[PDB]
């Protein structure tokens, strides 16, 4: 399945920019069907969003990914709402500490 | 991206590292000059009492 | 909506963030003038007693 695989080429800084705190990202998957529940919800979804992170990013002919920039206090609203339009709760973050364990031990099993 | 909103934020909480950093350095020279003037006030009354 | 206003927002944010710190900072020298005068009248009357 292409939702609950473990991403490990799309992370990076430059769409995880932690730093100094002021955002809170989150990765979306939705069906190619229900784009215009997003597209068209460029800016009318709620306050606090940020430029560029709802266009387009990646796209996965199934599902489309973006990184959703919003503010490190209004998140209870998009919090909310996450449970309305179909959104991915895995909370992933540009951390290696977790992207090589799932490699070294797939490698380890298939060694062993 | 996450150049627009953000960097210009960057340079905020830059700001606000030297204002905290700020608001700590009068933290602890106030308690040190307090100290300060604890400790000579208590030397001026103990040179008038030699005195008396 | 347009570009522009999410950038007055964001605009709304650069100066809420100086804002805080400056809130904080303020606060904090408050509190530092309240321990200055505290901590200065220990001493002062512990000492105001142990020389008399």
């Amino acid at each position: 399945d292409l939702s609950v695989r473990s991403l490990h080429d799309i992370v990076k800084p430059e769409d995880f920019v932690l730093n100094s705190e002021h955002l809170t990202t989150v990765l979306v998957a939705v069906p190619k069907s229900l784009k215009s529940d997003f597209e068209k919800s460029y800016e009318t979804l709620s306050k606090n969003v940020v430029p560029a992170s709802a266009s387009v990013i990646a796209e996965d002919a199934e599902y489309v990914l973006f990184n959703v920039h919003l503010f490190k206090k209004n998140v209870q609203e998009f919090t909310t709402a996450a449970r309305e339009k179909k959104f991915i709760p895995r909370e992933f973050n540009y951390s290696e500490e977790l992207i090589d364990q799932l490699k070294k031990e797939h490698d380890s099993a298939a060694s062993l | 991206s996450q150049k627009n909103g953000i960097a210009t934020l960057l340079q905020a909480e830059k700001e606000a590292h030297e204002i905290v950093s700020k608001a700590r350095k009068y933290r602890q020279d106030k308690l040190k000059q307090a100290k300060t003037d604890a400790a000579k006030e208590i030397d001026s009354y103990k040179i008038q009492k030699d005195k008396e | 909506l347009t570009p522009n206003q999410v950038n007055d927002e964001l605009n709304k944010m650069q100066a809420f963030i100086r804002k805080e710190a400056e809130e904080k900072a303020k606060e904090i020298q408050l509190k530092a003038d309240q321990e200055y005068e505290i901590e200065k009248t220990n001493i002062v009357r512990n000492e105001t007693n142990n020389i008399d």
